[PDB]
């Protein structure tokens, strides 16, 4: 059989998990099994790094000396290695705070890791019996009850495992003590500790019982809130999973943003590299999520939402003020980081850089020195000193965090400016009335009316990644040059020539790649080889992503075209390929352009992850 | 042995310390083989259940459970709508 | 009257209501120089020649006015080791630290080479210059508005053409070229060199001075005449002197009676007149390129490395986009004839021609890039041995190590130029090899596939500059002439650029080498270039970010201009990306919302806000990418190489 084109491939594989236009297993239970087999995944993705740290890893010589031994990930066995290379690998390193973890909840042995991996496939297994068997009594589990119950036990397993556990005293069975008795395992001292240099063990276990009471307060307060004005008015997959995007970024970013700055991950903040790839990784996990939200919400209002008076159709009414505004917005915001960044540029050039532009951060600067800093260390607000401050790695800003963040609210709002777009354009715009019966993704509506290149809801999305990851990529910086400074002492490198750009280019990216380009050479190759070769690959992916998004579909077609002919004209193969069966054609315009994004952001992603490594190692 | 690479690397002095020996023996490596070769028996199962879909006569000659039957005719736990929701309430 | 139809182009726009949007004034633009096919193409076409010609008189008299009042010629006159600048820049804003901005254009070793040793000689020339443009401007106003149809010249009176620009043009401006330099370039080179004062040089044409204070004929004059900086002046005379008396005795000597151009339209044939120049143009700017570093010709070129650097570089990207062009205007012209039945055995073997060329693509890229991408891998691996060097698998460019034969009276040029090459240098050229390949490819693709392919099977209809088929039979995008001239392009860009990477990191370990100091005598490898352009890494480390330096670290110095020039182009070729990654609709869309805007203050612009079209943001995307592509490569070489030397 198999008598259609390679289209077939990158048409069904672009909606191989669009269960929805999957009629067979199109009921929800079917999409909870797929939950449980994701979780599944999950679990064993989980198990595999537990168990080649516990197989081939140094946790039990990691708890000794936490400070001076570098974790490893597993064991390195590739048979191109040189026998030098042999000898100079030891093993693969850890880029992963998964030691710091397992150290903080309790890990003192590889005996418990072992069991730990076991655990793990056990549960995964549990996950796929359950999918086994979708059913609408499983839709039952789950709920913020559910994930506030298991919040509570994790509170449970971090007061087993704390450090002062030792010196509690059994309270369900000696009944509840004195003070410090709870005060061994469940504290509030905020902030870091010192010594671990991260938060107490019993801060987050007192967290995590407080989150859970509270998320089943929540929740019943929530349902309750459903017993009167129960209106479920507009039921959708991909609004919920819209919901459950949102709230996932925001959850990720901040989780980011607060585990660098309340690090709970003992002796972590000693470990450069790890905190780096944490804060990025967490950050661009955190945007995907946000940018799924709004790609869903546009899928909702493509194929599930039904014009009323409601929130949603209020918003669509004035999609031109929206939409009008935002571009204001990224317009001012662009001109003038971009302008200002300029002039410093130019003042910096021409040997002035006293003629700067640097516009103070004082808003910021209020903010941290009346609601967070202890000390006076700006004046401006408050100048009172904290007679007991607590601990934490807050960065002080400068002149140049302020353009920084300009440059961060510019990319923000583009990325939410063509979001937007694109989901209120899918109800048409004058160029595309019907947007409505042309479904989420599509190549075009061809040459006429001037041209409608990118005019889908999907090309939305396509345009608005490259703008996420230019956003990320700029707030990644900000940060990893940040702590950088910091814990190269400099800290006024960064404030006088972040002012410009030609400083972000020299100091930063040119500076800080001198030792990643030194992974292998002439004289041999470092343990930085495989990070050069990663840089390398991750360029060419990019510039591949370039050929697929410049160059479009009908050059390609008729040159494939061509090939065939080449191919049937060929001698000893015409007898055996006469081009029916999978007919080779040139890629769609739809997944040219997701196949070039994604390229585009496999080397974005791998060029990034490369230079943090030989940065920060 | 190992060249290092980075400033910080050598800054910081952290060396790798190899174990003396593995960590994780043989025997017990053949044991989370053997789990992990049923959680693979388990995953071709769910491949094989997902990929044809479920079919028409369960969830129609198969009679709901008194739960199920109570939660459909009051609407709960995502029924009485057409969404997942694990985050429901 | 002729004010009126000044903006006739205008008022047109503005007659009908269709022509009243943003597109119609982006059309008014791209429809500037193409001229429509009618009884007064051909005046039109030469009387734009002329006008050009003028604009490029009145640069050559900017040039010399700047040599003349803002250059610091005489000094360098006096020692030629300084930095020649010749663009003064006034003390506004803060820009005062690059007020010598040393030029690179080779003006200076020119006018050396010209005789020229006074600002006032520079003075004259330039006045002259000007004088040409105004006398250029008036002839090509004269032809387009009172002068011949000059409909016969391509098809009629080619003969005639021809035979002029034979034996008129070239020959006797080679011949006439001889006489100056034998005269007054050769005289005042000697009077410099020797430091003896050079006298007025109409005093030369006197059949009283050296033409007749000694009638040796030979490397012999007063007191020593052993300058070597001018016997390439000597060279060149004997050249010119040669090529004219060549030209003139085979152009009566040839045929000449065959015109292909019988069978095309006047359009088409103009078109086609200009691909085949546009490649002769491109070819010979890609020799001279070659040639300059090649051969020395200009007195005290050589020394001056960023001029060097500079005529290569600018030399090659000319004959590239020129070399471009040239298939640009073939399509054009094959697509734009109602019967070009001439290139009816290259349409009939279009996919045979076509698919060949695809294989021979395919097959040097990979091999080519895979030499690399293996030699990075064994050196990330650790295994030197099995990477492709001489320290390794080698592969000598064994073609290139031969020319001897037999002398029959000569020298110099009957080797390989007196270099030896080695692994990196093959590789190298074998990425050359296939960048030209597949730049070919694109274009011959386009020209071939240009009246009906496989998919549109009457893209004729469509003439040159078309976006689109439409999204059917799987997407037919990019299927234009105009839109594989367009990839042709960013391909002409990427071959060029490794080109001019491998001349300039060539040129720069030659440098080092070199300074091996006098004693130093196994550079071993060395070579900067031959022990480390074997990887991407080795590149990506040792040339890009190791002369990165210079133009990065030019804040505070006159290089700061150089490392603006540097961001800006980069700021331009991300910008490309935004234009050719993005598509037309969903702008026309954002622009709707911003008309609405508008419309909300009772702004309402007539002429309706459209965004560019398809084809129209395909271009800026182009120009944008090359403006950017190429403006870093400008600044990365004029900052590292000015620098460090
Ligand atoms: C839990 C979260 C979640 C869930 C359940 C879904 C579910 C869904 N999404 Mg969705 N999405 C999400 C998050 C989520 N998304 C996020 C975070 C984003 C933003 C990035 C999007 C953006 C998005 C778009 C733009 C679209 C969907 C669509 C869909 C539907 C079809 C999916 C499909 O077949 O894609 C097919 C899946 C693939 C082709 C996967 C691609 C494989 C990757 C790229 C491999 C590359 C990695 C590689 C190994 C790296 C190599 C590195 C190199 C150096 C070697 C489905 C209902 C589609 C839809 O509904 O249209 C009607 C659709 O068009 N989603
Ligand atoms: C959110 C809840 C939560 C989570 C995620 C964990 C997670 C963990 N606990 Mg734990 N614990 C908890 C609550 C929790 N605990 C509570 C409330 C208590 C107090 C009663 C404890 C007391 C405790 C002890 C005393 C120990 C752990 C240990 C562990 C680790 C290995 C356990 C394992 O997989 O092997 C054991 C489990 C299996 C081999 C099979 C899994 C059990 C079923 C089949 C799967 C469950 C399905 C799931 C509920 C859905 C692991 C990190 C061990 C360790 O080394 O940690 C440092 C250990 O010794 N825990
Ligand atoms: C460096 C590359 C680059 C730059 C500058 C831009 C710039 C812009 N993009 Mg964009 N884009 C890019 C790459 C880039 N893009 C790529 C690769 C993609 C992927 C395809 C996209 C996809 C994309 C989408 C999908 C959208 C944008 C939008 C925008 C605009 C946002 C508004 C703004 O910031 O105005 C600031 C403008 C600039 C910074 C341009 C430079 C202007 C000057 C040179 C700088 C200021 C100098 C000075 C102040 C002016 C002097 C005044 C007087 C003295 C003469 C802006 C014009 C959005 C838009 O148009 O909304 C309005 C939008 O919807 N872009
Ligand atoms: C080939 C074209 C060309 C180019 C690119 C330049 C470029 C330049 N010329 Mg120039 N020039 C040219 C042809 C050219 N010239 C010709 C043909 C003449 C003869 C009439 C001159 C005569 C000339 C003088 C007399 C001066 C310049 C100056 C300048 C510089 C500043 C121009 C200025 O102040 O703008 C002013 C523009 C206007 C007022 C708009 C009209 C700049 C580098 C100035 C300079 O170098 O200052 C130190 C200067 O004083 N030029
Ligand atoms: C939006 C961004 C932005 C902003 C706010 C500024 C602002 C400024 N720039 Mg600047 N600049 C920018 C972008 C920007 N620039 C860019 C993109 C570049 C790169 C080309 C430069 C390059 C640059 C240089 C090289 C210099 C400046 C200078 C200046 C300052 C003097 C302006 C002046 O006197 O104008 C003169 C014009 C007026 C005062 C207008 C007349 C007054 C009006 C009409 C009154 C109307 C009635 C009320 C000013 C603070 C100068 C400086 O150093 O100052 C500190 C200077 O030398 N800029
Ligand atoms: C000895 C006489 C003489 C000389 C010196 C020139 C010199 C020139 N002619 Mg020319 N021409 C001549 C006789 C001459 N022509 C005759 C007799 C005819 C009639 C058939 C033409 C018809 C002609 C045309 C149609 C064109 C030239 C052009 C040119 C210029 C560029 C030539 C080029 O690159 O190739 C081409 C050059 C200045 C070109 C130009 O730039 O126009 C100004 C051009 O398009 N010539
Ligand atoms: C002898 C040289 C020569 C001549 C006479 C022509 C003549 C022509 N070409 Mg052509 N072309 C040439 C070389 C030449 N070309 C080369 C070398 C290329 C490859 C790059 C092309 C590629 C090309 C294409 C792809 C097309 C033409 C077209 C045309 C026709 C209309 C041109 C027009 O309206 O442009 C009007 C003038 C402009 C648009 C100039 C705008 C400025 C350009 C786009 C960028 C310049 C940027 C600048 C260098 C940097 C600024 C400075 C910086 C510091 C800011 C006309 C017959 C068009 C056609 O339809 O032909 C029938 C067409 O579609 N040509
Ligand atoms: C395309 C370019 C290219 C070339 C020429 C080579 C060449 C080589 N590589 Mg290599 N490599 C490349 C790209 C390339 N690599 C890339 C991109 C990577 C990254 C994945 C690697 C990664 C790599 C590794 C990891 C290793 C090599 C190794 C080797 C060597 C042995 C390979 C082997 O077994 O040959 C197999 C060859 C064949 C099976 C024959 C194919 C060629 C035949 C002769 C074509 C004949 C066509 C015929 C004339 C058609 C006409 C027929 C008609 C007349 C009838 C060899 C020197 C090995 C090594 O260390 O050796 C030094 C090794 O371990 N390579
Ligand atoms: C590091 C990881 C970062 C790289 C991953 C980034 C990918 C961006 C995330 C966006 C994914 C969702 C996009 C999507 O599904 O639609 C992107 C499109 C959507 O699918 C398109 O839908 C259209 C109508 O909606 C038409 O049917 C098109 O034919 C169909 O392709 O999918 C494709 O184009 C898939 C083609 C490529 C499939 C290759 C599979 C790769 C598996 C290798 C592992
Ligand atoms: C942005 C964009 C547009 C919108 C572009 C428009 C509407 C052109 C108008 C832009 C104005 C004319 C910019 C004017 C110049 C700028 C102000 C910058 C130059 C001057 C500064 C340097 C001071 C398209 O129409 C388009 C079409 C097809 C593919 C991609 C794209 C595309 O990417
Ligand atoms: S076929 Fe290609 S060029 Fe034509 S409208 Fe569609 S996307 Fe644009």
């Amino acid at each position: 059989y198999g008598r259609c084109a390679t289209q077939r491939y990158f048409q069904v594989l672009g909606n191989i998990h669009d269960i929805e236009l999957n009629e067979s297993l199109n009921s929800p239970q079917a999409i909870q099994a797929l939950s449980f087999g994701q979780l599944s995944v999950i679990l064993l993705w989980l198990a595999a790094y537990t168990f080649h740290i516990g197989w081939s890893g140094n946790f039990e010589a990691f708890i000794d000396n936490p400070l001076g031994v570098q974790p490893i990930n597993h064991f390195v066995l590739d048979p191109h290695y040189s026998q030098y290379k042999v000898d100079t690998t030891i093993a693969a390193l850890t880029n992963h705070p998964i030691y710091h973890w397992l150290m903080t909840v309790g890990f003192t042995s590889n005996a418990q890791i072992y069991r730990f991996t076991l655990g793990l496939e056990i549960t995964a297994a549990v996950m796929l019996v359950l999918s086994l068997a979708p059913s609408v009594g499983l839709l039952s589990m789950g709920g913020l009850e559910v994930v506030s119950w298991i919040s509570i036990c994790w509170a449970g397993h971090l007061v087993n495992f704390a450090p002062g556990a030792a010196n509690l005293t059994n309270v369900v069975m000696e009944g509840p003590g004195s003070l410090g008795n709870l005060m061994n395992v469940l504290t509030f001292n905020g902030g870091i500790q010192l010594g671990t240099q991260a938060l107490a063990v019993s801060d987050v276990a007192h967290h995590h019982v407080a989150i859970g009471i509270v998320g089943l307060w929540i929740s019943a307060l929530l349902r309750v809130s459903k017993y009167a004005w129960n209106f479920n008015t507009q039921s959708s997959y991909h609004l919920d999973l819209s919901l459950s995007l949102t709230v996932g970024g925001i959850l990720t970013s901040l989780l980011a943003q607060q585990a660098y700055v309340y690090p709970a991950l003992s002796y972590l903040p000693y470990d450069y590299l790890t905190t780096t790839s944490l804060y990025v990784h967490h950050q661009y996990i955190g945007a995907f999520l946000a940018t799924g939200g709004f790609v869903h919400g546009g899928i909702f209002l493509v194929r599930d939402y039904t014009l009323s008076n409601d929130l949603v159709g209020k918003l669509l009414a004035t999609k031109a003020t929206v939409i009008s505004t935002l571009s204001w917005i990224t317009l001012f915001l662009g001109f003038h980081a971009t302008g200002l960044y300029m002039h410093n540029d130019a003042m910096a050039a021409f040997g002035v850089p006293q003629k700067q532009i640097i516009i103070e951060p004082v808003f910021a600067e209020f903010i941290q020195q009346v609601f967070f800093l202890g000390t006076p260390v700006y004046g401006l607000g408050s100048a009172a000193v904290s007679s007991t401050p607590t601990l934490s790695f807050l960065p002080i800003i400068s002149g140049g965090d302020f353009l920084v963040h300009h440059a961060i609210a510019l990319g923000l709002h583009t990325t939410v400016l063509v979001l937007i777009k694109g989901a209120l354009d899918s109800q048409g715009s004058y160029l595309f009335p019907d947007k409505q019966s042309f479904g989420y993704g599509f190549a075009c509506d061809g040459p006429g009316r001037g041209g409608t290149c990118d005019i889908s809801t999907w090309d939305s999305f396509y345009l608005a990644f490259f703008w996420v990851n230019n956003t990320v990529a700029w707030f990644t910086y900000y940060f990893h040059w940040k702590v950088l400074s910091l814990w190269q002492s400099s800290t006024a490198v960064f404030d006088e020539n972040s002012l410009y750009l030609m400083g972000w280019f020299r100091d930063y990216l040119w500076q800080n790649c001198a030792a990643l380009l030194s992974g292998y050479d002439s004289l041999g190759s470092n343990d930085l080889a495989v990070w050069a070769w990663a840089f390398l690959l991750a360029h060419l992916a990019w510039a591949t992503g370039f050929m697929f998004l410049i160059s479009w579909r009908g050059y390609w077609q008729e040159l494939i075209d061509t090939v065939i002919y080449m191919h049937l004209k060929a001698p000893f193969f015409n007898e055996i390929w006469s081009a029916d069966v999978v007919t080779p054609v040139a890629l769609s315009i739809v997944q040219a352009r997701f196949i070039g994004l994604a390229h585009y952001v496999a080397g974005f992603i791998l060029t990034y992850l490369a230079f943090v490594v030989g940065a920060t190692s | 042995e190992r060249i290092p690479g980075g400033k910080f690397t050598k800054a910081q002095g952290k060396i790798v310390a190899t174990p003396d020996e593995d960590g994780f023996t043989d025997s017990e490596v053949a044991l989370a083989l053997i789990i992990a070769a049923v959680v693979l028996y388990l995953a071709i199962e769910v491949t094989k259940s997902l990929f044809y879909g479920e079919d028409p006569e369960t969830t129609a000659k198969g009679p709901m459970t008194p739960f199920e039957k109570r939660v459909v005719e009051k609407g709960l736990f995502g029924s009485r709508g057409d969404s997942y929701s694990p985050f429901r309430p | 009257d002729f004010s009126k139809a000044a903006f006739g182009s205008a008022t047109g726009l503005v007659a009908k209501a269709a022509s009243q949007t943003t597109t119609a004034i982006w059309n008014l633009h791209a429809d500037a120089h193409d001229f429509s096919n009618s009884s007064y193409l051909s005046k039109q076409v030469f009387a734009a020649n002329l006008a050009h010609i003028g604009v490029v008189f009145i640069w050559l008299s900017g040039m010399h006015f700047h040599g003349a009042y803002f250059s610091n010629y005489l000094d360098w006159l006096q020692d030629p080791s300084i930095a020649p600048t010749a663009q003064q820049v006034s003390n506004i804003a803060n820009q005062s630290v690059l007020n010598p901005i040393r030029v690179t254009s080779g003006f200076f070793n020119l006018w050396l080479a010209e005789g020229i040793t006074s600002t006032y000689q520079l003075k004259v020339i330039a006045a002259f210059g000007l004088i040409a443009s105004a006398l250029c401007f008036l002839g090509s106003y004269f032809h387009m508005h009172s002068s011949t149809s000059f409909t016969r010249v391509l098809n009629t009176k080619l003969t005639s053409l021809s035979t002029h620009h034979l034996v008129g043009l070239l020959g006797l401006g080679s011949l006439a070229w001889a006489g100056h330099l034998i005269h007054i370039s050769l005289p005042v080179n000697i009077l410099l060199n020797a430091g003896v004062a050079v006298p007025s040089p109409h005093s030369l044409l006197s059949s009283k001075a050296v033409a007749t204070i000694v009638e040796q004929l030979s490397f012999s004059a007063l007191t020593s005449s052993d300058g070597y900086v001018w016997q390439p002046l000597v060279y060149s005379a004997m050249h010119h002197f040669a090529l004219a008396l060549v030209l003139i005795v085979g152009s009566i000597f040839l045929s000449t009676a065959s015109n292909p151009l019988m069978s095309f339209t006047v359009g088409s044939s103009w078109h086609l007149v200009l691909g085949v120049q546009l490649f002769v143009t491109g070819t010979a700017s890609v020799l001279y390129a070659q040639m300059s570093n090649a051969y020395p010709v200009y007195p005290y070129l050589l020394t001056d490395h960023p001029t060097v650097v500079s005529l290569f570089v600018h030399h090659m990207w000319i004959g590239g986009f020129f070399l471009v062009g040239a298939f640009a205007h073939l399509s054009i012209g094959l697509v734009r004839d109602t019967l070009p039945q001439s290139f009816s055995v290259v349409l009939t073997q279009r996919d045979i021609i076509l698919g060949h060329l695809t294989w021979v693509v395919a097959f040097l890229g990979v091999h080519s890039f895979g030499l690399y991408v293996h030699n990075d891998t064994m050196q990330a691996l650790g295994r030197p041995d099995d990477m492709f060097s001489d320290n390794a698998i080698s592969l000598l460019p064994v073609f290139a190590r031969w020319s001897t034969l037999t002398l029959n009276s000569t020298g110099s040029a009957v080797s390989v130029l007196g270099v030896e090459l080695s692994t990196a240098d093959f590789m190298v050229t074998h990425i050359h090899a296939f960048t030209i390949h597949t730049t070919v490819l694109i274009l011959v693709k386009g020209f071939l596939y240009a009246r009906s392919s496989r998919l549109v099977n009457d893209k004729y209809k469509l003439d040159f500059r078309y976006p689109c088929d439409g999204p059917g039979r799987g997407g037919t995008c990019q299927i234009s002439p105009w839109d594989h001239v367009f990839l042709g392009l960013f391909w002409m860009y990427n071959s060029i650029s490794v080109v001019i990477f491998h001349f300039f990191w060539e040129y720069q370990s030659n440098l080092a080498s070199i300074k091996a100091s006098a004693g130093g005598s196994i550079r071993a490898l060395a070579s900067d270039f031959e022990l480390n352009s074997i990887n991407t890494n080795g590149w990506l480390r040792n040339f890009l970010w190791s002369g990165a330096a210079q133009v990065i670290q030019s804040y505070g110095s006159p290089l700061a201009a150089y490392g603006l020039t540097f961001l800006a182009s980069h700021f331009v070729w991300a910008l490309s990306l935004m234009f050719l990654f993005s598509g037309r609709g969903y702008w026309q869309e954002l622009i709707e919302s911003v008309l609405w805007a508008h419309h909300k203050l009772y702004v309402v612009p007539h002429i309706q806000p459209r965004a560019l079209s398809i084809t129209s943001g395909r271009a800026v995307g182009l120009t944008h990418y090359l403006l950017g592509g190429i403006g870093t490569t400008w600044s990365f070489f004029l900052a590292r190489i000015v620098a460090t030397a």
